[PDB]
C-alpha cells in the first residue's frame, strides 16, 4: 500500500451523498454473507455517514443547480475554499459570512455581502 | 508480431498442468464436464486436451521484452 | 535424523540434486529440499539489513 | 471536509472467486480492507471512489490465487484548519466539552475556546454558561445537545504502532473553537 | 561434514522409504509395486472440494488401519490436527467441509 | 560477578576555570557570529514548499528577497541561477 | 545462479522456472472513470492576479 | 486438559515414528514433534563436574 | 579490522551437551585469561 | 476505530551484502555482557549463572526452560547475542594477510 497524492482534489457533500446513495442502492439487494467483520465496518460507516448528511442543508441539490450557483459565484472573486464552505453550509444571516470570509470587512463592502446572502438564500 | 516457436515446450506443459491442478484442488470452477474423476491432475489433463485451460503464458526474452501466448493457440503435441 | 535405530529419513545426495537439475524440474527440487526438510520462517529488518 | 486521495496496492483473488468479473471482486476486497480505518497521514477513510487502472493478473508459483496491482482513488474524511463544522455533543469534561460528529467522536472544545465569563460549574460536570445582561448564569450545555456550530483550530496524529516485542486512545484528534459570535447552540442566534 | 557440502547442498528428507527389490514381469514399464505396510505409513494430504467429497468420506470412515483409509484430519480454520485412532465416532466424515 | 558501573570514579577532577573580561568579550563575539550568519543569502535554507490550500494571507506574509548573484566572471558559465 | 537459488529456498531460473503465467480472467483495464460534478477544472481560477 | 473438550484424559502416544500428545476422548493433538541429539554429536560428549562448573 | 570485542554465538547453534560444546570451553578460557591479565596488571 | 496497517508484508531476497562490524556496532547488537568464567550456580538447583556464559537471555537449548529475553520455548526461539569485552586488542586470523 502506497499513496501517490494526499490532496488531489476537494469534494462537495452532494457528491459524497450521491455516492453513498448509490452504495445504498446495491446494499440489501441480496442476503448478507456475514463473511467477516469488514461487512459491519463498511455498513456502520456508510449508514452513519448517510444519517449524518441526512441532517444537512445540501440535500435535494442537483448537479445543474450547483454548477449554475458556482458559475454565478465565479464573478465575486472568492477563493475556491470559500466557495466550498458557502455551498456546504448555505449561510442565512450576515454574521456567519462575516466569519467565513477572511478579511470580510476589508475585501467586501456591505452591498456585496448582501448580494452574496441573497444569492445563497435564493439559488440553493 | 511473434517470433518464438509455436510449439508448447515440455516445460510449459508441466507448469501449466501443475498450476491448473493446484487451482482445481482449491475450490475452483471446472470448465469441462467431468465424468466422475476425482484426481485434480487428470481433470487438468482433460481440460488441456479440450483446450479450455484459462491460463496465459508470457515468454520473457533475455533483453527484457516478452510475448503473450494463449494455451489454446500453442501446438500441443505428443 | 540419520539411522534406523533412531527413525531415519533417506538422503537427497549431491548427485540427485544434479539429476533433478538435468531434468529441468524447478519446483520439484524446491519441494524436496526446503518444503519437506527444514522450512523455517524468520523476520528481517530492512533498515539495517 | 472530505478529500480525494490516490492509492496503489496489490490484491489477492482466491480461486473460488474466479467466476465473478475481476473489477467487482477486486473493489469489494480492497474496500473490505480499507473501510472504517484511519491512515497515519491523510486521515479517516470512508470508501473507494473509483478504480482507474489494472495491471496484469500474475499467478505466482506455490499458489493458486491471482495477484493484481491496482490504481484507485479513495474518499477520506479530513477537514482542514479553520473549517467550521456542526455536530452533536457527546459529553462534558473538566478539560472541555466533547463533540460527536455522528461517525467521528474525537473532537474537544477546551475552556479557552469557551466564552470567558463561564469557566467552571457548581461541581456538576455539565458545563454551564454565563452572559452579561441576559442568561444570568443559568444556561448549560446538554451532554447530547443539538448540532452546535464550531470551528476547528487544531489537529494531530498519534502513532499506535506496537513498541517492543509482541506477546487505546483514538489515533486521530481534533480541537474546536466556539468563542466567536454565532458559534455553538443555534438557539443563541 | 561442513555446512556447505553436508547440509545446504544435500540434506535428509521425510516421506521416503527404503527396502530390498525383487522382479515382477507382470507390471507395465511405468509401475512399481509398493508393500501394504509402507502404503500405510506414507500419506499424501488431499484438499477437500466438490469433486472428491465422498471418496475422502469413505477413506475417513475406513480408519488408519485398513489400508484405503486416512490417518489425520485438519479443520478448515483452526490449524489443530485430529488423529483418527481416538475418533470414537464416524461423524468426522459427516463433518468434513470444503477446506 | 557484576560488571562495573558505566561511570567509574575518577580521582583527578577537572582543573578549575580561567576567567577574564577579555574572555567574556570573546564569548560575546562568538554568540554574535552565531546570531548573524543566519541573516544573508549565503545561509541557503530549504526552499519554501508544501502549500496546503488557497488561503489569503500569502498576499502579505510572503518573504521577498533579491536573487543573489556573485561576480560571474570569476566562476565558470554552467551555474546560472 | 542455481546454487544460490537452491541454498536459499527459491525456484531456479532454468527449466520450468524461465517463464511466467497469467490468469485469463474476464477483466477490463482502465474502466470508465467515475465522473465528478463540483471540482471540474473550468470553474476554478486563481484569485491572485 | 484437552483444549477442545476440556477432558483430562490426555495420553502420550506415538504413531509409527511420530511422538505426540493426544486427547484420548476427542482425538485432538495438543503437541507434536521432538528435537533430539543424534550419534554425530553423541561421540563428542565431554564431562564437567558441577562443583567445577560452580567455582 | 583489528578486533577488541567478540559476539558470543547464541545458545541454539551450540547445544547443551557437546558436557557443553567446545566453543563454550574456548569462550570460558578466553574470559578466564582476560580476568587473569586484568587483575595481574592491576 | 483503529489505525490502518498492512496485514501482509511478504517480501523476497534480492541481494546479499558482505561486510564487517565496528566494536560499537557489535555492542549495539548484543543483549548482555558476559563477564564471568564459571557456568552454573553453587546450589544443586544447577541453574546457569546470571551474567556468565550459558545465560538463557541468549537463547535456550533445553526443552523445559524458556528464554527470558522472549517468552518462547526451545522450538520457537530465534536466538540472541551477547558480547565479551577484550582487555588488550588482538589480531584476527582471517584478516591477517589483509
Ligand atoms: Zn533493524
Ligand atoms: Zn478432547
Ligand atoms: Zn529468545
Amino acid at each position: 500500500m502506497e499513496v501517490k497524492d494526499a490532496n488531489s482534489a476537494l469534494l462537495s457533500n452532494y457528491e459524497v451523498f450521491q455516492l453513498l446513495t448509490d452504495l445504498k442502492e446495491q446494499r440489501k439487494e441480496s442476503g448478507k454473507n456475514k463473511h467477516s467483520s469488514g461487512q459491519q465496518n463498511l455498513n456502520t460507516i456508510t449508514y452513519e455517514t448517510l444519517k449524518y448528511i441526512s441532517k444537512t442543508p445540501c440535500r435535494h441539490q442537483s448537479p445543474e443547480i450547483v454548477r449554475e450557483f458556482l458559475t454565478a459565484l465565479k464573478s465575486h472573486k472568492l477563493t475556491k475554499a470559500e466557495k466550498l464552505q458557502l455551498l456546504n453550509h448555505r449561510p442565512v444571516t450576515a454574521v456567519e459570512i462575516q466569519l467565513m470570509v477572511e478579511e470580510s470587512e476589508e475585501r467586501l463592502t456591505e452591498e456585496q455581502i448582501e448580494a452574496l446572502l441573497h444569492t445563497v438564500t435564493s439559488i440553493l | 508480431k511473434r517470433i518464438t516457436t509455436p510449439y508448447m515446450t515440455k516445460y510449459e506443459r508441466a507448469r501449466v498442468l501443475g498450476t491448473r491442478a493446484l487451482q482445481i484442488a482449491m475450490c475452483a470452477p471446472v470448465m469441462v464436464e467431468l465424468e466422475g474423476e476425482t484426481d485434480p491432475l487428470l481433470i487438468a489433463m482433460k481440460e488441456l486436451k479440450a483446450r479450455k485451460i484459462p491460463i496465459i503464458i508470457r515468454r520473457y526474452l533475455p533483453d527484457g521484452s516478452y510475448e503473450d501466448w494463449g494455451v489454446d493457440e500453442l501446438i500441443i503435441t505428443d | 535424523t540419520e539411522g534406523r535405530s533412531r527413525d531415519g529419513g533417506l538422503r537427497l545426495g549431491e548427485m540427485e540434486r544434479d539429476c533433478l537439475i538435468g531434468y529441468g524440474a524447478s519446483m520439484l527440487l524446491l519441494e524436496r529440499l526446503m518444503i519437506s526438510s527444514d522450512a523455517f520462517e524468520v523476520d528481517v529488518c530492512g533498515q539495517c539489513g | 471536509m472530505f478529500v480525494l486521495v490516490e492509492m496503489v496496492d496489490t490484491v489477492r483473488i482466491p480461486p473460488w472467486q474466479f467466476e465473478r468479473k475481476l473489477n467487482d471482486s477486486i473493489a469489494e476486497e480492497l474496500n473490505k480492507k480499507l473501510a472504517n480505518k484511519v491512515v497515519y497521514n491523510v486521515g479517516l477513510c470512508i470508501c473507494l471512489f473509483d478504480i482507474t487502472k489494472l495491471e496484469d493478473a500474475y499467478v505466482f508459483p506455490g499458489d493458486g490465487a491471482s495477484h493484481t496491482k491496482v490504481h484507485f482513488r479513495c474518499v477520506v474524511f479530513h477537514p482542514f484548519l479553520d473549517e467550521i463544522l456542526i455536530g452533536k455533543i457527546k459529553g462534558c469534561s473538566p478539560e472541555g466539552v466533547h463533540v460527536s460528529l455522528g461517525f467521528f467522536d474525537d473532537i474537544l472544545i477546551p475552556p479557552e475556546s469557551l466564552q470567558q465569563p463561564a469557566k467552571f460549574d457548581e461541581a456538576e460536570q455539565v458545563w454551564v454558561w454565563e452572559y452579561e445582561t441576559e442568561e444570568g448564569a443559568h444556561d448549560l450545555y446538554m451532554d447530547t445537545g443539538e448540532e452546535i456550530r464550531f470551528r476547528v483550530v487544531d489537529e494531530s496524529f498519534v502513532d499506535t504502532s506496537p513498541t517492543g516485542p509482541s506477546s487505546k486512545e483514538a489515533p486521530y484528534t481534533l480541537v474546536g473553537s466556539i468563542s466567536e459570535p454565532g458559534l455553538g447552540l443555534l438557539s443563541w442566534w | 561434514q561442513g555446512r556447505f557440502r553436508g547440509n545446504l547442498s544435500g540434506k535428509r528428507v521425510d516421506f521416503s522409504g527404503r527396502t530390498v527389490i525383487s522382479p515382477d514381469p507382470n507390471l507395465r514399464i511405468d509401475e512399481v509395486a509398493v508393500p501394504v505396510h509402507v502404503a500405510k505409513i506414507l500419506t499424501f494430504p488431499e484438499k477437500v472440494n466438490k469433486a472428491n467429497i465422498n471418496f475422502l468420506r469413505k477413506l475417513v470412515q475406513n480408519g488408519p488401519e485398513v489400508h484405503p483409509g486416512a490417518n489425520f484430519i485438519q479443520q478448515r480454520h483452526t490449524q489443530m490436527k485430529r488423529f483418527l485412532k481416538y475418533g470414537n465416532r464416524e461423524k468426522m466424515a459427516q463433518e468434513l467441509k470444503y477446506g | 560477578l557484576k560488571p562495573p558501573p558505566l561511570f567509574p570514579d575518577t580521582d583527578y577532577k577537572p582543573v578549575p576555570l580561567k576567567t577574564g573580561e577579555g574572555e567574556e568579550y570573546m564569548l560575546a563575539l562568538k554568540q554574535e557570529l552565531r546570531e548573524t550568519m543566519k541573516r544573508m543569502p549565503y545561509f541557503i535554507e530549504t526552499p519554501e514548499e508544501r502549500q496546503d490550500i488557497e488561503r489569503y494571507s500569502k498576499r502579505y506574509m510572503k518573504v521577498y528577497k533579491e536573487e543573489w548573484i556573485p561576480d560571474w566572471r570569476r566562476l565558470p558559465r554552467e551555474m546560472m541561477p | 545462479g542455481v546454487s544460490e537459488c537452491i541454498i536459499m529456498g527459491i525456484p531456479m531460473n532454468i527449466g520450468t522456472g524461465l517463464f511466467k503465467l497469467l490468469h485469463k480472467a474476464d477483466r477490463d483495464p482502465n474502466p470508465p472513470k467515475r465522473p465528478l460534478i463540483f471540482d471540474t477544472n473550468e470553474f476554478h481560477i486563481p484569485l491572485v492576479t | 486438559r484437552c483444549p477442545d473438550c476440556g477432558s483430562t484424559e490426555l495420553v502420550e502416544d506415538s504413531h509409527y515414528s511420530q511422538s505426540q500428545l493426544v486427547c484420548s476422548d476427542c482425538g485432538c493433538v495438543v503437541t507434536e514433534g521432538v528435537l533430539t541429539t543424534t550419534f554425530s554429536d553423541e561421540g563428542n560428549l565431554r564431562e564437567v563436574t558441577y562443583s567445577r562448573s560452580t567455582g | 579490522l583489528i578486533l577488541t570485542r567478540l559476539l558470543v554465538p547464541p545458545l541454539c547453534i551450540r547445544p547443551s551437551v557437546v558436557n557443553e560444546d567446545d566453543l563454550t570451553m574456548k569462550l570460558t578460557e578466553i574470559i578466564f585469561l582476560n580476568d587473569v591479565i586484568k587483575k595481574h596488571r592491576i | 476505530k483503529e489505525q490502518f496497517r498492512e496485514t501482509d508484508v511478504a517480501k523476497k531476497i534480492s541481494h546479499i551484502c558482505f561486510g564487517m562490524k565496528s566494536p560499537e556496532e557489535m555492542r549495539q547488537q548484543a543483549h548482555i555482557q558476559v563477564v564471568s568464567k564459571n557456568l552454573y550456580s553453587q546450589d544443586n538447583q544447577h541453574a546457569p549463572l546470571l551474567y556468565g556464559v550459558l545465560d538463557h537471555r541468549m537463547g535456550t537449548s533445553e526443552k523445559d526452560r524458556p528464554c527470558e529475553t522472549c517468552g518462547k520455548n526451545l522450538a520457537d526461539c530465534l536466538g540472541h547475542y551477547g558480547y565479551i569485552d577484550l582487555e588488550l586488542p588482538c589480531f584476527h586470523v582471517g584478516y591477517f594477510r589483509a
